[PDB]
């Protein structure tokens, strides 16, 4: 049992599930058709003689990217039902996304979910994929969350969320849009993952010497995230880690719950002959601030969880006194409240290549979820951002005329505000 | 999903719009009589946004031709390419306003505007997704500004939440094919000021500069100009024609860009314009094409953005590019010289890329600005029609079609605001 | 990286440019309309420092050609390897200052100044790293002195830290091509004072007896003359563009040569200088290169050495040598007669060994001195326009342009100082 | 354990690096690719199957050097990320060398080396190889000493300074840059080791019968002398000495760590056969001026401390009455206050012989250390040359333009003026 499904929504929503399943088909000898040539039940059901099918479910209020989907490498995974398009988009518009446009759409989604949980038997939770920036995957997400909550109050609820740096902006109203979809999360999921496209960038330029990055190269490293997080519900291990762990292990209290996860070793074909990849050494690779999928200033803050999820050939004991170096160092700095700061995961499993890759085969290799207060100045630039562009009611006009309110802003500010203030004080 | 109605009212409008549905038609792969020669899937795909499908797969523009004069039409007609037109969608006067706005806007284009209303309808009922409506024409004639205002207005009582975009050429100091012109202007620029979500504004005096200083050209023809126009106009819509990395249709860039209602007066520009000897010294890429995009010279309307501000600019760029290399290029652009990117609105790049290039070029960028600096070519206009206004010159010919001295009152005035609007903003 | 922009202003330098571009393409491997006939890696290493590389592994010049006449920049273009050149960076104006140096500075200069600074930057912003820039030009004409100088003026405002070289022509007493050559070479060295870091001052007369007694022409042309000055040009920079065994760049020259900041004014020499007949009889080594550097006869400028002292000594030398007989050499040379090398400079003498020798031959060494010897360079000027100025001859054109006596006195106060101060120190 | 790093800075530090890298190589039975076909560990670190990599780390800052060892014989020996360069140059400028240009890239360089020390296991420590004249060799290393005096204050740094004798000099502005940074040396070295080229020219003329030596030709010898040092560390021997015995035997007081190497024999393929190669005869030809690497007027002053590193078949009883004679000679004079003078050490290993080489196949070597007074007289010369110039302000725009101030020289001055009475003092 312990099924887990994946919701897609909005374009990032839709490309990232893209690699993500192509590398879970890769990792379980699952051809692009859908035969095999158990273990990976937790993510592919069974029907007929021999063929696997992905439980996931794609939503955009657009049907040109899942169009490709339709049309692709991929078309004969998915049954066409369960991918829903066809409309006008949220053109950037949290209001739409939420009120005019995906009031349409919802009812039929959520039967797909419904019908997905009861094909399974005893699922434990809800992978979310979108970006904050955009429309649908800001407004609908929201309404989202919000029927999940009400049909499975339960169940535990994980998200992918594109987090915009302000320096790498590709749209205006991005502020509008993540600051009122925040509040709406912040009450319905469990955990969120944050992902900056800078720091993406930055690594690929810097430790895979790639100097022009497309998004689909930066997709994979992000695939390769989730597989080393969901490794251990679908294989065998030393010591295990399932969503329910996470949930317990990373929120301290309720309302802080935006931990960001880093990756290593991420290596070009050429590099690694002249490497000694040692558990230690990836350790350490783990808390240097260059090493960061969110540009947060890691070092002035505190760390209050530390998730650490090995994958490949690792001894224990080394493993320990990798943590035990890394807790003697001085400046790394904990939540004095927390004497014991790491949870430690192990995954028999080597991660895979991708054909055509830009990453060489490790024997070993770790993903590190962890949670700083330091990630809070990214929400008062944020907010600083949205301060000035609320002063003149700048783009103010298309979400009024989307039966948006006014003093809801206002009260998203405020609980913002709230929140970043929170993190300040349990920071002491 | 997502359909849009092609409009074309007046001279100009009519021959623009024809270079238009030539370049549009090539990129798709279609023949002028001849129903399909494509190469490719992906244009198969999105035919639908702009055409309609008769039996034996043949292709037809949903496209409307509109004129107080037959002439043009007659030319439209006569030209290679003009049998793909549906007959249905020719709908002419019998007399031309004759650079008379008043006459374009009551007695011919009154008389006019029902079969035009009708047609609009018929093409709206028949499609399933309508998205929006694409008006060319200019605000210096009496058809194009005025029955086309008119045209406008009657589409917005019919449905309200649709997008309209305008194409609009615009006067210009030094040279003035019409005395009227200042007059013209301001009737028409008014009724554009309620009824537009965004309105494109573009001048022969800097498509003329562009082609005797830029492509290195001697002997500049009207057609030559429009080519420039009908690619801008091609690279708007991309984004709802193909798959892309990052999508942006029509409502998005409007959404975007749009910071107050009364602002949605944009300024393109488009890269890389290269001439015909000069192309083979140029390394083609991001960062050039970037640096060019920003340069004055490359406003298609006759304005200095050296002395405004950018409210916003959207970048659409065509052909496989590094989204990084792109994003790199932009924060550079604005960081180095922030002297005129307004403070309060923080990121003020909006950025769409498309993965199929036009036919001839691998990259190419085309750019819309929202300029404090549009509010100069206003003001100019204001000011001459302000020295005519007080002699009362050639009010007598406006005043026998209906009009009255109240309605020049009123337009100058709200002009005068939105002008002043722009200033306080800068 | 380490990146340089080429400029030529006026006829000399569009020659002499030429003709440097027509040397370092051929050493690089580069065909005039063909992108790449190289033979070694190397060539292909560097070739970013002076070249831009468009689309099918194209290759162009940064280089930058300036002229009051049309009529130079027509024959440069005419000429075989004109194809090479990108046809933005040809830059003229309408009419020629005439051998008037306020024209150059003042009227026509003024209109010309802007298209160059907007390609200069535009050619800035384009690399990664910038360097330096390269001046050729004349002393003795309107556009080379006047504009020229204003050129490098506005320059020196935009990047303050960025290295500045001239290849400068000087006027000689016995042969005048102009006879208000005094009073261009005045205004123009006065600008040089203030804005450069390293200048090249280059005789015609002594080119002349260069070719006559040492290489036994009887024929020379300004192409033979200006050969010399093109391999001198190379060998400069020849630090940048290969490895060597000892490495100097341009900036390294600079900061061993120039003791005080005013005192930059570098004299040239070369070696071997052989003549076709003779070459056979010689066996090529160090110290026969050493030797034949430091004679007066192989001076560029028209000063003897033998009149003054050295400050410093640059030695650039190419292809493989024993380092050890070139210090060996430089210590001979310097203690045997040190009767012209400065006391309180205890070692006078740089040395840069680069192992890519030019075509031709298979070693060569460049000498860059700074001589106190230069001083009688600016006295027989200075007397010049002493004997001019006493009656007014010839002021009246300059006073035509916006001069006034004023400048003429401030120019040649500070000459009259330079001249003191080199003195002193000799 | 008891690993150690080299350092190679400038254009000089880079060339001795890749002679001496190859030297090392050719010894342990590396190929130039990197494979073997231990002793070795405490210079080459291993990873992968079979590859074993330098610990080294070459820094530039101006690509020329080191564009060509990423592009030679031995490309696929370095990763690439131990190679630092890309910039402009200091240009024969101290200051550019310490606070313009080397603020820049000096992060990067330590993290590099923080790295290398973390792969080890208590490494004794650091070899750093540089001229004194370079702008980026004289500010840039000072500024490096900066950091690994803060960094590990407790181990061991030795260096080879390229030193200029001032009839051999190639650059104008030599004194500057030599006497500032020698006096920030000062306080963070525990011993230089000075090179004299002149010193090698002649060596090379006299004993190599070679007229023409090249830069290439003279960094050999020079490679040979660290090989001598280093070998009691890399093999097994009779008596063994280390990085911390040369600290402890050479520096009477803290000041003076000065001392010259000296290196014996240097024979050509054909003097070979006519020698008779004796221990004693090696020892004899150590003390003789002629066989000095700097040029010092060793007869003028006395001897401190020397260390004689054999090399080869030895019978230590010889080793001992060729010291004992040594002793006995009247002319050679020891400090009254030192009555033993010799610390002795013994290597099994016959040095090695490169392809293409100048030098002789020798069954017995030896490369002795030794301090001596008379080096004050060099730094004396220095002084001197620094005095006139300095008298006329010759070249100092360069310097305060680039953030450093004119009194600093006095400074310098000052100090040189006191080491140089010091040295006075110590030799009564
Ligand atoms: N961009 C272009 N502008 C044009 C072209 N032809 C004309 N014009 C401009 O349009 C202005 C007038 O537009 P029209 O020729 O269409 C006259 P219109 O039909 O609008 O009204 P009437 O004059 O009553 O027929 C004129 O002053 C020109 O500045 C063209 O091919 N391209
Ligand atoms: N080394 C060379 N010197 C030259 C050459 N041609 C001219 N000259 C010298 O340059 C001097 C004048 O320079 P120009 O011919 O460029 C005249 P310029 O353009 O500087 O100003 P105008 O006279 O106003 O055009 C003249 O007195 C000659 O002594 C050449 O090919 N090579
Ligand atoms: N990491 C990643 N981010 C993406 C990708 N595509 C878009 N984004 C980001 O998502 C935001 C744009 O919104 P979309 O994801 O397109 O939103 P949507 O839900 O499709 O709605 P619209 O943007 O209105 O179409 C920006 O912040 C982009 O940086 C992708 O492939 N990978
Ligand atoms: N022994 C030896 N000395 C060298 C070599 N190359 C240069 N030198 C000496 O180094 C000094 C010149 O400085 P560099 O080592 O080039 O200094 P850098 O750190 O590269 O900085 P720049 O000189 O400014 O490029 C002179 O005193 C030379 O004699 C070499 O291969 N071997
Ligand atoms: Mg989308
Ligand atoms: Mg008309
Ligand atoms: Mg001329
Ligand atoms: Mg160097």
């Amino acid at each position: 049992m312990r099924e887990c499904i994946s919701i897609h929504v909005g374009q990032a929503g839709v490309q990232i599930g893209n690699a993500c399943w192509e590398l879970y088909c890769l990792e379980h000898g699952i051809q692009p058709d859908g035969q095999m040539p158990d273990s990976f039940n937790t993510f592919f059901s069974e029907t007929g003689a021999g063929k696997h099918v992905p439980r996931a479910v794609f939503v955009d209020l657009e049907p040109t990217v899942i169009d490709e989907v339709r049309t692709g490498t991929y078309r004969q995974l998915f049954h066409p039902e369960q991918l829903i398009t066809g409309k006008e988009d949220a053109a950037n518009n949290y209001a739409r996304g939420h009120y005019t446009i995906g009031k349409e759409i919802i009812d039929l989604v959520l039967d797909r979910i419904r019908k997905l949980a009861d094909q399974c038997t005893g699922l434990q939770g809800f992978l979310v994929f979108h970006s904050f920036g955009g429309g649908t995957g800001s407004g609908f997400t929201s309404l989202l969350m919000e029927r999940l909550s009400v049909d499975y109050g339960k169940k535990s609820k994980l998200e992918f969320s594109i987090y915009p740096a302000p320096q790498v902006s590709t749209a205006v109203v991005e502020p509008y849009n993540s600051i009122l979809t925040t509040h709406t999360t912040l009450e319905h999921s469990d955990c969120a993952f944050m992902v900056d496209n800078e720091a993406i960038y930055d690594i690929c330029r810097r430790n895979l010497d790639i100097e022009r990055p497309t998004y689909t190269n930066l997709n994979r490293l992000i695939g390769q995230i989730v597989s080393s997080i969901t490794a251990s519900l679908r294989f065998d291990g030393a010591l295990n880690v399932d969503l329910t762990e996470f949930q317990t292990n990373l929120v301290p209290y309720p309302r802080i719950h935006f931990p960001l996860a880093t990756y290593a070793p991420v290596i070009s074909a050429e590099k690694a002959y002249h490497e000694q990849l040692s558990v230690a050494e990836i350790t350490n690779a783990c808390f240097e601030p260059a090493n960061q999928m969110v540009k947060c200033d890691p070092r002035h803050g505190k760390y209050m969880a530390c998730c650490l999820l090995y994958r490949g050939d690792v001894v224990p004991k080394d493993v320990n006194a990798a943590i035990a170096t890394i807790k003697t160092k001085r400046t790394i700095q904990f939540v004095d409240w927390c004497p014991t700061g790491f949870k430690v995961g192990i995954n028999y499993q080597p991660p895979t290549v991708v054909p055509g890759g830009d990453l060489a085969k490790v024997q070993r290799a770790v993903c590190m979820l962890s949670n700083t207060t330091a990630i809070a100045e990214a929400w008062a630039r944020l907010d600083h951002k949205f301060d000035l562009m609320y002063a003149k009611r700048a783009f103010v006009h298309w979400y009024v005329g989307e039966g948006m309110e006014e003093g809801e802003f206002s009260e998203a500010r405020e609980d913002m505000a709230a929140l970043e203030k929170d993190y300040e004080e349990v920071g002491v | 999903m997502r359909e849009i109605v092609h409009i074309q009212a007046g001279q100009c409008g009519n021959q623009i719009g024809a270079k238009f549905w030539e370049v549009i038609s090539d990129e798709h792969g279609i023949d002028p009589s001849g129903n399909y020669v494509g190469d490719s899937d992906l244009q198969l795909e999105r035919i639908s946004v702009y055409y309609n499908e008769a039996s034996s797969h043949k292709y037809v523009p949903r496209a409307i031709l509109v004129d107080l004069e037959p002439g043009t039409m007659d030319s439209v007609r006569s030209g290679a390419f003009g049998h793909l037109f549906r007959p249905d969608n020719f709908i002419f006067g019998q007399s031309g306003a004759g650079n008379n706005w008043a006459k374009g806007h009551y007695t011919e284009g009154a008389e006019l505007v029902d079969s035009v209303l009708d047609v609009v309808r018929k093409e709206c009922e028949n499609c399933d997704c309508l998205q929006g409506f694409q008006l060319t024409h200019s605000l210096g004639g009496g058809t194009g500004s005025g029955m086309g205002t008119l045209l406008i207005s009657k589409v917005r009582e019919e449905y309200p939440d649709r997008i309209m975009n305008t194409f609009s050429v615009v006067p210009s100091p030094k040279v003035s094919d019409t005395v009227v012109e200042p007059y013209n202007a301001t009737l028409s620029i008014h009724q554009l000021v309620e009824n537009t979500d965004e309105t494109y504004c573009i001048d022969n005096e800097a498509l003329y500069d562009i082609c005797f200083r830029t492509l290195k050209l001697a002997t500049p023809t009207y057609g030559d100009l429009n080519h420039l126009v009908s690619a801008t106009m091609s690279g708007v819509t991309t984004s709802l024609r193909f798959p892309g990395q990052l999508n942006a249709d029509l409502r998005k860039l409007a959404v975007n860009m749009v910071p107050f209602p009364r602002l949605h007066f944009f300024m393109p520009g488009f890269a890389p314009l290269t001439a015909r000897g000069s192309q083979q010294y140029r390394a083609l890429t991001v960062p050039e094409l970037t640096q060019q995009m920003f340069d004055a010279k490359n406003m298609m309307a006759a304005c200095d953005p050296r002395h405004g501000r950018y409210l916003t600019v959207a970048t659409v760029f065509r052909g496989r590019m590094s989204m990084k290399e792109v994003d790199e290029q932009m924060l550079a652009i604005q960081s180095k010289n922030s002297s005129y990117f307004v403070e309060w609105i923080p990121n003020n790049v909006k950025v769409a890329v498309c993965d199929i290039p036009p036919r001839g070029l691998k990259m190419s960028s085309t750019f819309i600005g929202n300029s404090t600096a549009i509010q100069e070519l206003f003001k100019r206009i204001s000011e001459q029609f302000t020295a005519m206004f007080r002699r009362k010159a050639f009010l007598h010919w406006y005043t026998g079609e209906g009009m009255d001295e109240m309605e020049f009152t009123e337009a100058e005035s709200n002009m005068n605001d939105l002008v002043s609007e722009y200033q306080q903003y800068q």
